[PDB]
RNA sequence: GGCAGCCAACGUGUUGGCUGGGUAGGGGAGCGUCCUGCAUCCGGUGAAGCCGCCGAGUGAUCGAGUGGUGGAGGGUGUGG
RNA sequence: AAGUCCAAGAGUGCGGCAGUGAGACGGCGGGGGAUAAGCUCCGUGCGUCGAGAGGGAAACAGCCCAGAUCGCCGGCUAAG
RNA sequence: GGUGAAAAGUACCCCGGGAGGGGAGUGAAAGAGUACCUGAAACCGUGCGCUUACAAUCCGUCAGAGCCCUCGACGUGUCGUGGGGUGAUGGCGUGCCUUUUGAAGAAUGAGCCUGCGAGUCAGGGACAUGUCGCGAGGUUAACCCGGGUGGGGUAGCCGC
């Protein structure tokens, strides 16, 4: 089917919004004496050196 | 009024609305904040929106002599900037518009005591 | 200027009415006009300026001619044949508040103002209301005579 | 003390001091007008036979000559090409109570 | 003097043009020529 | 339309492909069409009256000679070499107004090209008299040989 | 002479825009749309000004008549004394005085009482 | 209370009194735009345009009121 | 004969410049139809809508009341 | 098509791989940065104020509670002839156009904005409505002369 109306900006917006980034949790990596940011699902390669933190 | 420092990244191969989703988890918060949100986050607008806010960071640090700890993103939005307008041939020879969207991403970081 | 309700100048009065062998409908309408304030001088029609209205004995409600089993309640489920009917009769018995309660929200104007008046309304099945506490001023319903 | 005074075809509760605006009155802004009352209010006692009324007037100073909200009227009929476009200011007349 | 500026025309020398199909408050639209037909959109022949 | 180039060919189908039915790129309403009904070359000209125009002459130079602001002169400059300092000072010396219509006759080159640079003056010669330029100066001033011919053409 | 006609459309524009500022979507932003709207807020502000003397008049009727009731008569009977009494008070007046002088309400209404007939159902 | 034809007046005829829903359509009178004759004003001490504020007119609309941006023209009158 | 008396915005004639020549329903008198149609065709110094807002008919062009020059924190009523 | 008067077209440093920016400088002005005069609307953000998750909304209009700023009595927050917003709530409220007897119409057209887009011009044409000249007259056409819009030009035309 093909929309009948344009879509009026308050309903655009309001389902637009649903578009959204989730911003990942960070925990604290202690490597090579400095404390940097990782997920806690890469906590274990920072720990081992698996994770590339430039 | 907080001593701030800005950065505009201009003409970005991004979508304004697209670096508006990593804008908007790194808005507000600190610039070590976000920049590892950035750092962390899977989009790719990421990187462009990373650079310009380290870049506020830089020149907070440099042309404005601000202690880059105390640095926050005070007021980040992108903007669309200019539009390409491609074809792309689709069934029946009939050609669709493609839109190959740019975007200006300001970055206002003001140095704030917490 | 015409007077207006401002801020916190609408003063709440509760009553209390007897329902006992009283009519539905005049008892209805009586609890409406105070439910909406139009027994108050400072009546305006946009302002919820009325009165709590407590109906004790809601099940001892008279009804005249057949109504206590020729008139229904509907109820529509919104599901296909889901329309539920129960006579006036049923309905004070099983739940003998919802006749006067019913009466007086149709009595009430339909929109967001008149839901917000329904909640002063207090419909009791007994001679007694847990609101003695309000010290409500027992109300007769009397006609003012020309 | 107060009364409903009459004038520009409507009344008007005023007390001593009142500004009022009322229809245009064909006085210099400074004058002083008198008004009949359709009713006085003197704490409780209420004059409102209109043979003790006759007596009491409302003298009241013009402050001014005004004009009221900008009125725009747009008679529209739709299917029809009718539009009427048209203006109007009300020529009020303010007037400050000094007395009933 | 007399001026050029002090030249006019003679009282109801001048009449304005009357500008037809200029919105509705003027002859609008139709222009004058009502709805459809012949003369809607041309002339008919005096003959 | 029809002068606007191309536009010949009808642009597309009358029905099927969805858009409002054309006949040519060059219509009116199309960007870059013809002009429906713009400006087209035509003579302004009226053929008023010659009694019209003769009398609209007169009563303008009768205005002048009513507020004195007709002047006659032998000539505008002495001697054969053309001198507008000479004519500027003895056309102040005529008139102070800004505006002076100079009529002389065709021979007084001398006097034209001595005037004719001046920033208000205006220079023709009797025979080309007329209402526009008589009432465009404040003043006039004739030279005698033209006065004399603009009376005589204008009375015998 | 061609004419650019961009002055005089924004003007009206302009017009049209200024006065549908705060309508809510198109209406605030697209001058069409806005002119649509224009056109009923219009008919609309002359229809509700024409019916805004009636709908305050109901209101002080109704707050007469409130305190009318309070004061045991009914409105009508109220209007019916008052106008044999001679008071010429309007209705708006009635009202002020029913909400902020119920004292002088109530002589009014002890006026209109006395006034009417010792039978107001009487043939006469 | 405010606005739009006819009547009386004694005198310069502008005052008072009798008057108006509107489609096709007819008549009248105007608003705004541009270009121009002439007149006269404003303008790098800031024109136009644009975005406002404050207002204004019975309407089209107004802005020799005013702020911002702006950078070179423009306004007014009477005619075409 | 008068009445309408600052005239009806009357009738007539001559030139205006027209559009209109698809009407609708309601009441009365009829044709066709089955004395059906929100049918169709006529007549009606009959109405209304067309081209008519306002109030009542719950909503509801044509029914009823009533013809909107504009305002009003006025009053009396029409049909209801 | 338009930077600027002039490339004086941003040295140098910093973030960035660049792009793009931030200092610095040029410039009267980068609110002129080779994406460049002004920079409208549509359209897209960000910030602030009010409002909004029990509500049935041609999206407005009339009332209208509650939430900030302009002058002062008074001395300090409650008023006002005062002055903008935002809109809880109540009443009323069936888009515009075209075309129709009749459309909010589930009939047509329009997604939006800006720009453009439709009674115009020729001709002693024809028919009707203010001005020059008459006094029975008005006019000239082609053409001639004038460096013009002026002067001549009686053929003809219309009245008679």
């Amino acid at each position: 089917a093909v929309p009948k109306r344009r879509m009026s900006r308050a309903n655009t917006r309001s389902r637009r919004a649903q578009w959204k980034a989730e911003a990942p949790g960070l925990v604290t990596v202690s490597v090579a004496g400095q404390q940097r940011k990782v997920p806690r699902r890469l906590l274990k390669a920072a720990r081992l050196g698996l994770v590339d933190l430039d | 009024e907080f001593p701030s420092a800005t950065a505009k990244a201009r003409y970005v191969r991004v979508s304004a609305t697209k670096a508006r989703r990593v804008i908007d988890l790194v808005r507000g918060k600190s610039v070590e904040e976000a920049l590892d949100i950035l750092r962390w986050a899977p989009q790719a607008a990421s990187e462009p929106v990373a650079k310009v806010i380290a870049s506020a960071a830089a020149n907070a640090q440099n042309n404005e002599g601000l202690d880059p700890s105390t640095l926050v993103v005070a007021t980040v939005y992108a903007d669309e900037g200019p539009t390409a307008k491609r074809i792309r041939p689709r069934a029946q020879g009939r050609a669709f518009r493609i839109r190959k969207r740019t975007s200006h991403i300001t970055v206002i970081v003001e140095s704030r005591p917490p | 200027p015409t007077y207006t309700p401002k801020a916190g100048d609408t003063t709440r009065s509760w009553y209390v009415i007897d329902a006992s062998d009283v009519v539905l409908g005049r008892l209805a309408s009586a609890a409406a006009t105070l439910l909406r304030g139009k027994h108050k001088p400072t009546f305006t029609p946009n302002v919820d300026g009325g009165d709590f209205v407590i109906v004790i004995n809601a099940d001892k409600i008279a009804v005249s001619g057949d109504k206590l089993t020729k008139k229904f309640a509907y109820r529509h489920s919104g599901y296909p044949g889901g329309l539920r009917k129960r006579t006036i009769g049923e309905l004070l018995e099983k739940h003998p508040t919802r006749v006067v309660e019913n009466a007086i929200i149709g009595m009430l104007p339909h929109n967001k103002l008149g839901r917000q008046i329904q909640k002063k309304l207090k419909v009791y099945a007994g001679p007694d209301h847990p609101h003695a506490a309000q010290q409500p001023i027992p109300f007769e319903i009397k006609q003012v005579a020309q | 003390t107060y009364a409903i005074v009459k004038t520009g075809g409507k009344q008007y509760k005023v007390a001593a001091g009142d500004v009022v605006k009322v229809e245009k009155l064909d006085s210099e802004p400074g004058a002083s007008v008198s008004l009949p009352v359709a009713l006085v209010v003197d704490g409780a006692n209420v004059t409102s036979k209109a043979d003790d009324l006759a007596k009491v007037a409302v003298t009241a100073e013009v402050l001014e000559h005004t004009k009221g909200p900008k009125i725009r009227i747009h008679k529209f009929k739709n299917k029809t090409g009718y539009h009427k476009r048209q203006g109007h200011r009300q020529q009020l007349t303010v007037l400050k109570v000094t007395g009933i | 003097v007399i001026k050029l500026h002090d030249l006019k025309p003679a009282p109801g020398e001048k009449k304005a043009k009357t500008r037809v199909g200029r919105g509705e408050g003027s002859k609008g639209k139709t222009a004058g020529r009502g709805t459809k037909g012949t003369k809607a959109r041309k002339n008919v022949p005096v003959m | 339309r029809g002068e606007v180039s191309g536009g010949g060919k009808k642009p597309y189908r009358q029905k099927g492909t969805g858009r409002a039915r054309q006949g040519s790129t060059r219509a009116p309403q199309f960007t870059g069409g013809g002009t429906v009904h713009g400006p087209k070359p035509r003579d302004y000209s009226q053929r008023t009256p010659k009694k019209m125009i003769a009398a609209a002459l007169r009563g303008a130079l009768s205005d002048r000679a009513r507020n004195d602001r007709i002047h006659a002169v032998t000539e505008l400059v002495e001697g054969q070499t053309p001198s507008t300092k000479s004519a500027k000072t003895f056309l102040g010396t005529l008139t102070e107004n800004k505006k002076v219509l100079v009529v002389i006759g065709r021979t007084d080159e001398v006097g034209a090209k001595s005037v004719r640079n001046l920033p208000g003056v205006h220079v023709i010669s009797p025979d080309q008299l007329n209402t526009y330029d008589v009432l465009n100066a404040d003043d006039v001033v004739f030279s005698v040989e033209a006065l004399n011919a603009y009376i005589s053409a204008n009375s015998k | 002479a061609r004419v650019k006609r961009a002055l005089n459309a924004q003007k009206k524009r302009r017009t049209v825009l200024k006065a549908s500022k705060g309508y809510r979507g198109q209406r605030s932003r697209l001058y069409r749309k806005a002119k649509e709207q224009q056109l009923h807020s219009l008919t609309y502000a002359y229809r509700d000004r024409r019916a805004r003397k009636g709908e305050f008049r109901k209101l002080w009727i109704s707050r007469i008549n409130a305190a009318a009731r309070a004061n045991d008569i009914t409105y009508n009977r109220l209007i019916q004394g008052l106008k044999a009494a001679g008071v010429e008070v309007d209705r708006k007046n009635l009202a002020e005085l029913a909400v902020s002088d119920p004292a002088a309400f109530t002589a009014l209404v002890d006026v209109a009482r006395a006034a009417l007939p010792e039978d107001v159902n009487a043939p006469s």
